[PDB]
This record gives structure tokens, C-alpha cells and sequence, in this order.
């Protein structure tokens, strides 16, 4: 018997027009995090893991789980992509006491998500097997190199798992075989993940809002930390140029690639075994020599040097210039951003744009 | 009744210079003004081409020109190329050997190179050293000036008091067919496209009123070039800065005082040499107000999927209007609340109002909070509004001429050869040998019966 | 006198000579004064107790609930949404303990205008007296109760409400079970006296008379006297929230509050009637129009509730009926209301139910009963709590007084969009296939003034292609689906071209349950055709798609309450744009589109989403009945032939 009475104005005479002043901060955000200048796994495998049981057909989020799940996982597949051409993913889906392969090793976001439209229509069925998900993750994580960081992700939205044995047996094969497992729960904290997670090295997480889920999702967007532990290794990398039917196709037949159904006139030769690939970055399905665009690399290199945040000030008082630095325009918002080094004027745009987006500042370059 | 209900035939600028003679294009094309008003009218297609040609005085071949557009494109290209050559922006010069090459007009070409570069005028304008003008008027006061001469002409077709104009302008009004002469003394009257105007968006109501005023301005005696380069040098004008009468003709003196009564510019005083345009005159241009709320002045009708429509509105003038179409239901002081119903739209149907004016007016003035959505009008509001006039315009009437009943067929293939020959076939039976003609061919073909 | 007359049939501020424009607008500018933060108050109060919403402002959250909780609600679009006072709506404010002057501040401080004089005027007319006062009936102890004392020494001053007081105290309790004793915690804000058992009748005059409405609110769980039958929900039984949120409005204090409960056709309306039978753990009677909603209380009970064949029995002439060891009586208003008795078998039941004492009556179609046949079956079973269950506040026999108030306030609204929202009831998808008139039916149709006519719009090739194509289309989309049509031969000769089941009064028990539980049960049968017994209680299924070949109907909220009887959720398809769909079928040009026009609005004035169709894919590419002038012909000819009895409307029973 509130309700109806719950707005600002129930005890209050200026609550009667100021109540949205009074709760303004109703729906914003202001995203930001740290970061450290320690070794990452740029090179990564990243497999994800989401629960198929019935518990996902639950209405926690404003959609099903399976729905704010599936929405924010195209999304968070897209930038995983866009932010390390060079990783891979795949999807493991957790179901009647079992675990299915939504998607294999690969990195085409074509594939992968066209799997997720197609997965949008599955059943969510049983109980979840945490057991069996991590054994065929593990299953294919053994075979893959190991400087290549193996990680893997999971989404647990029930909170009972049917193991066949003490996960103990895979957590102590996961420690023993360095690989890393993080894990986002809904709605909850279960001490079985929690204690997966900090063990095997990674982290567990609750989803509170689909903002707070993107937010978590934001950190796994980021390589992992590496320790002297995993091997540092000196990978064989193939930068195969482009190469057009240019002499009128001659001596030059059209081919599909290892992964693809499209035949290819153009396009990139595998210089290991001459093999026929339209797009790059593609690992030689028949060589293991994986080939990457030069600009692919430079991609993440702001990794490897990344910007630290602009000091804050409620206004200009340095007295710089009326125009912020960078780009031009008046400091009508009473907040600036100096950088630390080259101490120049920086407005709102430019504390967010350049140091998450830009990653180098110009002043520094100067 | 013979034929369909009359339309107002919004011509944009290609229409109505589409008609006039070279001449008098090469005199309008005199200012450079002219041609940039003309040249940002034109399509992207031509826009380009004009300007990537611009810097040249040798006839570019005819088909490399097409060549420069895909395949695909080249077809839509024609658009611009007739139109072009049909406004005589674009002349055909011949090549040595008879090969057709393509030269722009020279005055325009000139006055284009002088619009962006030095010539032996600075854009026609200055500034006659002349300090703040006496009564300085604002900005907003000069929009809202030109608002309220603007509400007042549309309240005086509306009929409503204190719409105070010249008789001249409504005699004008009277004479472009928007209000009709139904009674002696003129008294407030509407015709079909004085509502289609009425329910038209002001970038387009002032253009096609001007475009009436243009028509019976040489019947006025006044110079439709020198007020059109005039015209188009306003709306290059700047709303703050002062701009001077000096070396004005008085047929532009006459226009700049209707010009001035009709709140597109404001004087100190009538007889005053210095005035300010306004947000109008800068904004007229032929061009489109938007499809939702105006991005100059937001919308205010919160229309509804229960057909319910709640207008923020105060305008005696906007709510008159939205009683035309619509049942209105009640009046609050902030917001005004209709709905529109098959009776009320079909008002407007029968006063003859295309749907798509009501939903454009709707969409036009759409509130703001009704937008960040695709469709800013609900789909069951848009295809009902549409049904409401499909229910009841099927029945299409067109005069014409019946040959009918001839005595064998080849009387009827015949004259249906005939009327293919003169393209004069406007319907036939071929079963009962019946054919419909134009009345143009109404004596032709009946001497001809007699004949065959 | 105890409908509460005044506010409900006199409605003292509704407006007479309305200041209407000339735009046919009520011009209210004048008589709402203007008041300021136009952007921060999302209300408009007009005096003629309509009231808008914005549904975009800020506090639109708490304004909603604040406008649902005090005004009953007229459309919800997107943007805006429009309620409408009145003394029942206000009523139902002040018994959940709302009080004038915070409704009158909330409302002042949430209106972009001053609230007009005569609002505020119905509002105290509506809030000062009506509620204030409650009567308990505990230990089968009439006790009046008012939270404040001012209100019942008023009362109490009254010399003939004084000699309905009983002098009278309630003990307390033993170790055993001292709670009873611990009852005498919260005497405060509590005082209560028990009034004579006969003076309730007559006081119940007196104090609505007197402007003092009791709410009367029975104590089933103390009540020691009648006896308990161990009456318990089956473990199939789950409450809804919105089921759940109505019954807590109704035991929410403890005691089964009386009063009536709107519940939308399709809702779980039967398992709350069921689950307040059960909690009420008394014999319960029932009331329906029909033996069959008898039959179909007593099957809901079968899988919800213990209660066994021996203890739930028929009371209806129409059968076989079994006083002798009954527990829930369910019955047919128009037995009870009876002017002079139907059979001795009336003298057998009427007798026995008038000397029975139910401890709860439950109405199913109260919504539908006159005043007479509810003032007479109130007299006669005097009842110790009524719940009113109905599809739709406004009652088709509501007219000058409304009945409700002789149950009581209204205890829940369960909103469309709420139950949208969350499944419990599809989205329907309506639509009108607007078929353009065929030219030879268009010379018999305006020959044929008589109502012959009838076939001319119903058998038009244009509306049987149509209906043939989408029914084919919900077969291959594998909906189950239902045809409904106003006539004999129309549904006869569609259903035997289309080869589909129709059903008839004469089909007979095994030929339609054949039909029934193919159609249940047997996925086959996708799509079956049903008379004009449809438009009422024929035991139809569940299905998930209606068409009306016809769209020439009888009452709106009749076809309304059909739509809804029948359309069900189809399961795992609530992502698509609808998981319901209804069509009504209509010839253009013909006496059809006003009642399509008329359904059209009711609809979108019901909120309910609206389309029309002329043509779509399938219809032309698909191969269709009466695709040649000669079938064409012969079926104009069969309807030509056929006489205006095969023409007319088809019963309904
Ligand atoms: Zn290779
Ligand atoms: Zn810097």
C-alpha cells in the first residue's frame, strides 16, 4: 500500500515538480577501469560456456536469460574479435546433464554468429554438467600450444550442477595444465565456481543489470594477464600478401579456402603451402602456420602501451586556453582533462575518446 | 465533376524555371547568387558534374560525360542530364569532326567562378560603412516578427479577426485559387488547394505562394528576375547583419514593401534604407521540412495508436487546422486533444485533402517524444487514414469522347488505328467494338466516321 | 437502499450545457485553470472525471500505479494513457484506507491544472462517507468496526442503529493456545461492537441510508460454527501474480473481504475462485447462467481442489441435482431467482438452499445478472461473504445503478499489459478481411433488402478465398484454429468445400467429442467449424486463431468475451508479432462495416492491437474454391435458391 504513493512527493511540498531533480541520477553510467603494464595473452583462446537448463528460461533480466545472454553475447563476440583479430572462439552449450559444441575452434564471427541466431531456438533442458562442459573444453585446450593462452569463460545461470566426478579432477588437471577459467553467475554466488575461478586464475562474477553485464563483459574483452609459468614462445607467423588475378587469371585459378565455401580468384597464397585464402587472418588449416595482416598486429600493440588517465580538475583552472586542446570548441563543461606528460587541455570527449579509443594523446606524440 | 478533384501542383524550382525562356535564365543566371540557388537545388548527380566541370571552356564529348556513371547509375544520371540541359545549364557544342561535346552556360559557369572566387563584384553586397542601425532588433524578435506576419496570413484564410493584410494580398489570395470567391465582398473562403496549402509546411507554403506571386508578377508589372535575384540573395543573407535598400528599383521597392508587410524582412521604418532579413527569407528555399517534428521548431502532436491525438498546442491557428480533419475532443489551456475518425478525415476528403497531406502534417508536427522510432506515425493510423480516402476515391472521372456501335470491325480497328495514330485512345472494347477518345479528337474522328 | 445510489446513479457532476467550441471540443481551458511545471506534472484532471497520463514523464511509474489505484483506466497507448473517475473506482481508493486529502494533494500536486471544483466536490462525495465503517463477522459475531471512533460515534448516535447493538463480550485464551490471548495486541486504531443477528438487514439500510457503508468482511478461520469440509488446493494448483496479488487484495487483512474482482476472459478466473473456495474451507454456493459453467466449475474443482463427487453437486433443472451431503453447491441464478417455484424440485432445493447458510458465494457472471434476479438470490441465500467475479467493469445490465456496490468495492484489476507482458494472455493480432464486393452478389445484395442478404456478404468468393488461404496458412503454421459463423449453410458449405469438422446443435455427444478430442488432443485437426452456438457457453476448445466469417455480430463485449474464451497463448511463440490472432470477415460496401467499424474502435478503444487485410501472398497464387464464374455462379444460385430461413441469422443455444 505504497505504490501509488512512492513518488517524491508523498512527504515533501518541493517534491511536487522537483522529484525528478531530487532522483536525477535515474539511469546514467560512467564506465571506466585500471589497467597495469604486466604481460598479456595476446595470442588467446577463449572458449565460451552457457548454461542450456531450464534455469535460463528465467525472467531475472527485462528478457529470458537465454535472451539478454544471447544479445550481449553477439555483442561481446563482435568486439572480441575487433579488439584481437588473432584469438579464436568457441561455444560450448551446457544441456540436459551434458554439454554440446555450439561452435569450434575458430575465429569467423560469421560462423559464430550465425550459430547464436540458430542457438536464439534451442531448448534449455535438464540440469547442467559443469563436468562435462570443462571436459570437452579440456578435451580440445590439451591440443592447443601452450603459449597460446587457453581460456575459457562460463555463464552459469542455475545453481545445482550434475558432475559425474569431484570436479576436482578437472580443476587439478586445469591448474596442472595452466589453462584459465573465468565465470559470470546470475543473480548469485556459488562457492563451486567461485573457488574454479580463483584456483584455475581467473575470476568470478555476478550479473546485477544488462549494463553491469556488459560492464563485466568489458573486462574479458581485455587479454588476460601472463606469467613466466605459460610459454613464452617465439611463434612462426606468415604475412602473405594480397594477390589479384591480375595477368587475366592466367596461371592463376580461382580457389575456395581451407576454412570456406567461396571460390576465390584473389586474394592471399599461403607461403607454407601456397594454399588459397580470401580472407586474413587465416590460420592454414593444412600447415598450422597462421597468417596475419601486418596492420593486424599494430591492432594491438596499444595493448602493449597503453594511455593513463588525464588529470581531472572542475575547471580550467591552470588558465589554458578558452579552447580545449585537441579538439578545438569552448570549455563549456566545468571538468577538464590535463595529461600528466604534455599538460595540455583536454574536455570531456577527450579524457574518454582518446585514452579509450585513440590510446595515444597528441600532445605525447609531439 | 468530369474529371478528378483539383490538386495543388506543388512545382519545385525545376518546374517553374523549366518553363521560362533562356534569356531569362541567362539575365536570372546574371547574379551569382542565382546560380548557387539553382546549382544546390540540382541533384548530387548534377551538383557534381556542374562542379567538376566548372573550371572548363572546352565541349567535353557527350559520352565520355555519361561514362563517368556505373552502369546502373548512368540511367538515373539522365535525370540530372535532362534536367540540366532542359534549364539550359547545359549547352551542346560540337566537337572537331561534329562530335558532341558538352559546354556549360558562360554566365552561369562565371557567375558560379565568381560566387566562389573574386569578380568584378563582391557578391552583389556590402556593408556602406554604416554603424548599429537606430531600434536595434533582435534575432528572436525578428523570427517571431516573421512568425506572427506568417500566422496572420494563414489566420486570414482561416478568417479568423485581427488577420490584418493589405487587400492586394488578399485579392492575391483570391487570385491564386486559395480562397475561393464562393460569396461578394470576399469574405473567408477556402478552396481545395487553399486547405492543401493550409496543411502544407511553411518551407513549401511560402514557396508556392511566392511562385503566385511570381506568376502574376510580370501581370503586377513587376521584374521577376531582379526580385527572384534578389530573393535568392536573401536567403544567403545572415539573420544578424544589416543589409541596405540603396540602388533598389521600385518594383522592388513595391515587393520589398510586401516583402516587409508579409514579415520576410523588417524595416525601421517603410520608407527606412537598411533592414534585416529573417529566419524565412534565409530558410526559403525549396527544400523539405523533415519527417517528424521540425528541425527548427519541434512538433507538438502526440499522436496516438487509439487514433487519439494530444497536440501541446495553444495556436488557435494549429488547433483550426487539426479540426479540419480530425474530432476534437477537449480543450486544455497547455494541450489540445482530438481524434481523427472516418467522418472527420472524410471532411477532408470530400474538401479535397489527399491522406498524405494529413499524415505529412501530422508527421511534420509530430512531438518530439513520438520520435526516435522508425515509423513516427503508427502503421494502423497511416494504412486507416490511407483506407478512409481508398474507401471512397475509387471512382475516377475523366471526360472524353465515345465511338461506339460501329457497323463491322474494321470500323473499329480503323478508328482504333486512328486513335493510335494520333495516340488519341483513351480506353477500348475490342468484344463490343466500343473506343474512348480525347475530346480534342472529338471533331477529327466524328468528320471521319463519315469518311473511313 | 444499498446500492449507494447517489454517487453511482446520480453523479451529481457530470455536466449539463458543456461549453462546447466550435470545434466540437469541450472547452476546458477556462473551467481547469492553469498551473505551472507543465513539464514535471504528467496529469490532466478534466472535470468530467476523465484524467490523462504521460507515460514518458519521470514519475510516470508512480503516477500510473497512483491513477490505477483511484481511476479506472480507458486506453494505454505508448505515449499517453486516459482513466476515468468514478464512485466505484473511488470507492475501491478509499476501502484500501486512502484518505481525501492525500488523494486530493497527490492529485493537485500531479495535475498540470488545478483540479476543477466539482472533481474535488465528487471526490469528498465519493471519499467522506463511503467506507469509512466495516463490518466483521467473526465467530458468527456481527462486529461494525472503524479504524478512528469519530466516525462510528456519529454512527452510534443514531437511535436506530443503537438498538441494533448488542451488549456483549468476546475471551481470551489458555496455554494450550494463548495466541488468542495474544490477540488483544493492536486493540489500538480497533473498535468494535457486535450487533443483533437480525438487525443487520435492516441496520445495513439504515447506516448506507445514513451515509455509512459497512465493509463487511468474514472471518472464516475463527469462525468455529460452520464446520469446516478439510477443502484444500491440489498440488496443481500455482497462483499467478496477478492471481495471487487478488487474493491477497481480498485476505490481505485476514478475513475473506466481499467485494467484486474484474478478471480478463482467459485469465486463471476459475483456480481464483477455486483457491478462494478452498482457503474459505465453508461451503461454498456457486452461480452461473448456465448448467454448463456448473459442469465446467465442478470439472476446474476435479483438478484443483480435493473436493470429491460427494460433495460438489449440480443444481440446475436442467439436471439431476443432490442436496443430500453437499458441500458446494453450484447453481443457475435464474432457478433461484425464480418468481414462483419451476418444479417440485424446486420445492425439493429452493426450500433447502433458503434454510441453508453458505459461507460463500461466488458469482461467474454477476456482470450479466439484473437487478432482480441478484436482489432475489441475495435475499434468499444471505450469504456470509459474496465475491463478484466478472470479465469487464461495465456491465451490459449495469444501466442507472450499478449492483456492484451491493457486493462491495472492487478488490483487483489485473492489466492487459501486465498479463501481455507476461504471457498469460496472447496478443491477439485482430483483423478485418475487408472483401470487396462481388458484382453479381452486389445486384442481390441491393435487390435483397430483406435479411436474406445475410449470405450475399457471408458467401462473396473474395471473403471464402481469403478464409480458405489464412486457415490453410494457421494448418501449415500448425495453429489450432476455430471458424465461427452467424448461419447453417454459410458454415455447412464452407466446411464441406474446405473438408473440415463442423459442429451443430444435432451432432450429436460422440460425433462432437470425436470432433473435440481430435481437435484437443489429436494434432490433425488444426482447424474445426462451430455454429452460432459459439456466441455462448457450447463447450468450445481451446484454440489459438478465430476467424468470424461473418463480422455481422450481436454485442461487442459478447464477441469480445468470445474472443477471449476461446483464443489461448500459443506455446513458444510469444517472440513472434502475435501468439493469437482474430479475424473478422467483411464485405465491403455492405451493412458488415459498420459492426467491422464498430469492432475496429472497440478494440483499439480496449487497446487491443488492430489490422485490416484486402489481399496477401497466397491469395491469387494459391489454388482457392470459385476460381471460375460458373462455380462462382452455382454457389450465388445455391444461396439464391436457398430461402431466407437458410439465409437468416442461425440460432443461438
Ligand atoms: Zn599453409
Ligand atoms: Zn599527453
Amino acid at each position: 500500500e505504497r505504490t501509488w504513493e512512492i513518488l517524491k512527493e508523498d512527504e515533501s511540498g518541493s517534491l511536487k515538480a522537483t522529484i525528478e531533480d531530487i532522483l536525477f541520477k535515474a539511469k546514467r553510467k560512467r564506465v571506466f577501469e585500471h589497467h597495469g603494464q604486466v604481460r598479456l595473452g595476446m595470442m588467446r583462446h577463449l572458449y565460451v560456456v552457457v548454461d542450456g537448463s531450464r534455469t535460463m528460461e528465467d525472467q531475472d533480466l527485462k528478457p529470458n536469460r537465454l535472451t539478454c545472454t544471447l544479445k550481449l553475447l553477439e555483442y561481446f563476440v563482435e568486439e572480441y574479435f575487433d579488439q584481437n583479430p588473432i584469438s579464436q572462439i568457441g561455444i560450448i552449450v551446457t544441456k540436459s546433464k551434458r554439454a554440446e559444441k555450439l561452435t569450434e575452434l575458430s575465429g569467423n564471427p560469421r560462423k559464430h554468429i550465425t550459430s547464436l541466431k540458430k542457438a536464439v531456438d534451442m531448448t534449455c533442458h535438464g540440469e547442467p554438467s559443469l563436468y562435462n562442459s570443462l571436459s570437452i573444453a579440456m578435451q580440445t585446450l590439451k591440443h592447443m600450444p601452450g603459449h597460446t593462452s587457453r581460456e575459457v569463460l562460463i555463464i552459469f545461470s542455475s545453481l545445482t550442477t550434475c558432475d559425474p566426478s569431484n570436479i576436482y579432477d578437472l580443476i587439478k588437471t586445469l591448474k596442472a595444465a595452466k589453462i584459465r577459467v573465468s565465470v559470470i553467475g546470475l543473480s548469485a554466488e556459488v562457492r563451486v565456481c567461485t573457488v574454479l575461478a580463483r584456483e584455475t586464475g581467473g575470476t568470478y562474477h555476478v550479473i546485477l543489470d544488462e549494463s553491469h553485464y556488459k560492464e563485466l563483459l568489458t573486462h574479458h574483452v581485455s587479454p588476460p594477464p601472463a606469467s613466466s609459468s605459460s610459454e613464452c614462445s617465439l611463434i612462426r607467423m606468415g604475412f602473405p600478401q594480397h594477390t589479384i588475378a591480375s595477368l587475366s587469371d592466367q596461371d592463376a585459378k580461382p580457389s575456395f579456402s581451407m576454412a570456406e565455401p567461396g571460390l576465390t580468384l584473389g586474394g592471399y597464397f599461403c607461403p607454407q603451402c601456397r594454399a588459397k585464402y580470401c580472407e586474413l587472418p587465416v590460420e592454414c588449416k593444412i600447415c598450422g602456420l597462421t597468417l596475419v595482416s601486418a596492420p593486424h598486429l599494430a591492432r594491438s600493440y596499444h595493448h602493449l602501451f597503453p594511455l593513463d588517465a588525464f588529470q581531472e580538475i572542475p575547471l580550467e583552472e591552470y588558465n589554458g586556453e578558452r579552447f580545449c586542446y585537441g579538439c578545438q570548441g569552448e570549455l563549456k563543461d566545468q571538468h577538464v582533462y590535463v595529461c600528466a606528460v604534455c599538460q595540455n587541455v583536454f574536455c570531456v570527449d577527450c579524457d574518454v575518446f582518446v585514452h579509450d579509443s585513440l590510446h595515444c594523446c597528441p600532445g605525447c606524440i609531439h | 465533376r468530369g474529371l478528378n478533384r483539383v490538386h495543388l501542383q506543388c512545382r519545385n524550382l525545376q518546374e517553374f524555371l523549366g518553363g521560362l525562356s533562356p534569356g531569362v535564365l541567362d539575365r536570372l543566371y546574371g547574379h551569382p547568387a542565382t546560380c548557387l540557388a539553382v546549382f544546390r537545388e540540382l541533384p548530387s548527380l548534377a551538383k557534381n558534374w556542374v562542379m567538376r566541370m566548372l573550371f572548363l571552356e572546352q565541349p567535353l564529348p557527350q559520352a565520355a560525360v555519361a561514362l563517368w556513371v556505373k552502369k546502373e547509375f548512368s540511367k538515373a544520371q539522365e535525370e540530372s542530364t535532362g534536367l540540366l540541359s532542359g534549364l539550359r545549364i547545359w549547352h551542346t557544342q560540337l566537337l572537331p569532326g561534329g562530335l558532341q561535346g558538352l559546354i556549360l552556360n558562360p554566365i552561369f559557369r562565371q557567375n558560379l567562378r565568381i560566387a566562389l572566387l573574386g569578380g568584378g563584384k563582391a557578391w552583389s553586397d556590402d556593408t556602406s560603412q554604416l554603424g548599429p542601425d537606430k531600434h536595434a532588433r533582435d534575432v528572436p524578435s525578428l523570427d517571431k516578427y516573421a512568425e506572427e506576419r506568417w500566422e496572420v496570413v494563414l489566420h486570414f484564410m482561416v478568417g479568423s479577426p485581427s488577420a490584418a493584410v493589405s487587400q492586394d494580398l488578399a485579392q492575391l489570395l483570391s487570385q491564386a485559387g486559395l480562397m475561393k470567391s464562393t460569396e461578394p465582398g470576399e469574405p473567408p473562403c477556402i478552396t481545395s488547394a487553399g486547405f492543401q496549402f493550409l496543411l502544407l509546411d511553411t518551407p513549401a507554403q511560402l514557396w508556392y505562394f511566392m511562385l503566385q506571386y511570381l506568376q502574376t508578377a510580370q501581370s503586377r508589372g513587376m521584374d521577376l528576375v531582379e526580385i527572384l535575384s534578389f530573393l535568392f540573395q536573401l536567403s544567403f543573407s545572415t539573420l544578424g547583419k544589416d543589409y541596405s535598400v540603396e540602388g533598389m528599383s521600385d518594383s522592388l521597392l513595391n515587393f520589398l514593401q510586401h516583402l516587409r508587410e508579409f514579415g520576410l524582412v523588417f524595416q525601421r521604418k517603410r520608407k527606412s534604407r537598411r533592414y534585416y532579413p529573417t529566419r524565412l527569407a534565409i530558410n526559403l528555399s525549396s527544400g523539405v521540412s523533415g519527417a517528424g517534428g521540425t528541425v527548427h521548431q519541434p512538433g507538438f502532436i502526440v499522436v496516438e495508436t487509439n487514433y487519439r491525438l494530444y497536440a501541446y498546442t495553444e495556436s488557435e491557428l494549429q488547433i483550426a487546422l487539426i479540426a479540419l480533419f480530425s474530432e476534437m475532443l477537449y480543450r486544455f489551456p497547455n494541450m489540445v486533444v482530438a481524434q481523427v475518425t472516418r467522418e472527420s478525415v472524410q471532411q477532408a476528403i470530400a474538401s479535397g485533402i489527399t491522406a498524405q497531406q494529413i499524415i505529412h502534417f501530422l508527421r511534420t508536427r509530430a512531438h518530439p517524444v513520438m520520435l526516435k522510432q522508425t515509423p513516427v506515425l503508427p502503421p494502423t493510423i497511416t494504412d486507416q487514414i490511407r483506407l478512409w480516402e481508398l474507401e471512397r476515391d475509387r471512382l475516377r472521372f475523366t471526360e472524353g469522347v465515345l465511338y461506339n456501335q460501329f457497323l463491322s470491325q474494321v470500323d473499329f480497328e480503323l478508328l482504333l488505328a486512328h486513335a493510335r495514330e494520333l495516340g488519341v485512345l483513351v480506353f477500348e472494347n475490342s468484344a463490343k467494338r466500343l473506343m474512348v477518345v480525347t475530346p480534342a479528337g472529338h471533331s477529327d474522328v466524328k468528320r471521319f466516321w463519315k469518311r473511313q | 437502499p444499498q446500492e449507494a445510489v447517489p454517487s453511482a446513479a446520480g453523479k451529481q457532476v457530470d455536466e449539463s450545457g458543456t461549453k462546447v467550441d466550435e470545434y466540437g471540443a469541450k472547452d476546458y481551458r477556462l473551467q481547469m485553470p492553469l498551473k505551472d511545471d507543465h513539464t514535471s506534472r504528467p496529469l490532466w484532471v478534466a472535470p468530467d472525471g476523465h484524467i490523462f497520463l504521460e507515460a514518458f514523464s519521470p514519475v510516470y511509474k508512480y503516477a500510473q500505479d497512483f491513477l490505477v489505484a483511484i481511476a479506472e483506466p480507458v486506453c494505454r497507448p505508448t505515449h499517453v494513457h486516459e482513466y476515468k473517475l468514478t464512485a466505484y473506482s473511488l470507492y475501491a481508493a478509499v476501502s484500501v484506507g486512502l484518505q481525501t486529502s492525500d488523494i486530493t494533494e497527490y492529485l493537485r500536486k500531479l495535475s498540470k491544472t488545478g483540479v476543477p471544483d466539482g472533481i474535488m466536490q465528487f471526490i469528498k462525495l465519493c471519499t467522506v462517507s463511503y467506507g469509512k465503517v466495516k463490518l466483521v463477522l467473526k465467530h458468527n459475531r456481527y462486529f461494525v468496526e472503524s479504524c478512528h471512533p469519530d466516525v462510528i460515534q456519529h454512527l452510534l448516535q443514531d437511535p436506530v442503529i443503537r438498538e441494533c447493538r448488542l451488549r456483549n463480550s468476546e475471551l481470551f485464551d489458555f496455554y494450550e493456545q494463548m495466541d488468542k490471548d495474544e490477540e488483544e495486541e493492536e486493540e489500538t486504531q480497533t473498535v468494535s461492537f457486535e450487533v443483533k443477528q437480525e438487525m443487520i438487514e435492516e441496520l445495513q439500510k439504515r447506516c448506507i441510508h445514513l451515509e455509512y457503508p459497512l465493509l463487511a468482511e468474514y472471518d472464516f478461520r475463527n469462525d468455529s460454527v460452520n464446520p469446516d469440509i478439510n477443502i484444500d488446493l491440489k498440488p496443481t494448483a500455482v497462483l499467478r501474480p496477478y492471481q495471487e496479488k487478488s487474493l491477497r487484495k481480498m485476505f490481505g487483512n485476514g478475513r475473506a473481504r466481499s467485494g467484486v474482482i474484474v478478471l480478463p476472459c482467459g485469465a486463471g478466473k476459475s483456480l481464483v475462485g477455486v483457491t478462494a473456495a478452498c482457503t474459505v474451507r465453508k461451503r461454498c454456493l456457486v452461480l452461473g447462467n448456465s448448467a454448463v459453467s456448473v459442469e465446467q466449475w465442478k470439472a476446474q474443482f476435479k483438478m484443483w481442489s480435493t473436493i470429491d463427487d460427494s460433495q460438489i453437486c449440480r443444481f440446475t433443472s436442467d439436471a439431476k441435482d443432490k442436496p443430500i451431503g453437499c458441500s458446494v453447491a453450484i447453481s443457475t441464478y435464474s432457478m433461484l431467482g425464480h418468481t414462483t417455484k419451476r418444479s417440485w424440485e424446486a420445492e425439493r432445493v429452493m426450500e433447502w438452499l433458503k434454510t441453508q447458510e453458505w459461507g460463500l458465494m461466488i458469482l461467474d457472471e454477476v456482470h450479466t445478472i439484473p437487478a432482480k434476479m441478484f436482489r432475489r438470490v441475495l435475499t434468499i441465500v444471505q450469504a456470509h461473504c459474496k465475491l463478484g467475479l466478472t470479465a469487464t467493469l461495465v456491465r451490459e445490465d449495469d444501466k442507472i445503478v450499478d449492483l456492484n456496490f451491493l457486493i462491495g468495492p472492487k478488490l483487483y484489476e489485473a492489466n492487459w499489459m501486465e498479463l501481455q507482458n507476461n504471457g498469460y494472455i496472447a496478443k491477439v493480432q485482430c483483423a478485418e478481411v475487408w472483401c470487396p464486393m462481388s458484382p453479381e452478389f452486389y445486384r442481390e445484395y441491393v435487390a435483397i433488402k430483406t435479411k436474406k442478404r445475410i449470405l450475399l456478404y457471408t458467401m462473396n468468393p473474395n471473403k471464402f478465398r481469403a478464409c480458405q488461404f489464412l486457415i490453410k496458412f494457421h494448418e501449415r503454421r500448425n495453429d489450432k484454429i476455430i471458424v465461427f459463423a452467424d448461419n447453417v449453410f454459410a458454415l455447412k458449405e464452407y466446411a464441406i468445400r474446405l473438408n473440415k469438422p463442423y459442429i451443430y446443435g444435432p451432432t450429436s455427444q460422440g460425433e462432437r467429442m470425436q470432433i473435440l478430442q481430435n481437435f484437443k488432443h489429436n494434432p490433425k485437426i488444426n482447424t474445426i467449424f462451430i455454429s452460432k452456438v459459439g456466441d455462448t457457453s457450447f463447450d468450445l476448445p481451446e484454440a489459438n486463431v478465430l476467424i468470424q466469417i461473418s463480422s455481422h455480430g450481436g454485442s461487442r463485449r459478447q464477441e469480445a468475451q468470445r474472443l477471449g474464451r476461446v483464443l489461448r497463448a500459443k506455446k513458444g511463440m510469444v517472440a513472434e508479432e502475435y501468439n493469437a490472432f482474430f479475424y473478422s470477415l467483411v464485405s465491403q460496401d455492405t451493412q458488415e462495416m459498420a459492426y467491422s467499424t464498430k469492432r475496429q474502435r472497440f478494440l483499439v478503444d480496449q487497446g487491443y492491437s488492430f489490422k485490416v487485410i484486402t489481399k496477401l501472398a497466397g491469395m491469387e497464387e494459391e489454388d482457392l474454391a470459385f476460381s471460375t464464374k460458373e462455380e462462382q455462379q452455382q454457389l450465388l444460385q445455391k444461396v439464391l435458391a436457398a430461402t431466407d430461413l437458410d439465409a437468416e441469422e442461425e440460432v443461438v443455444a
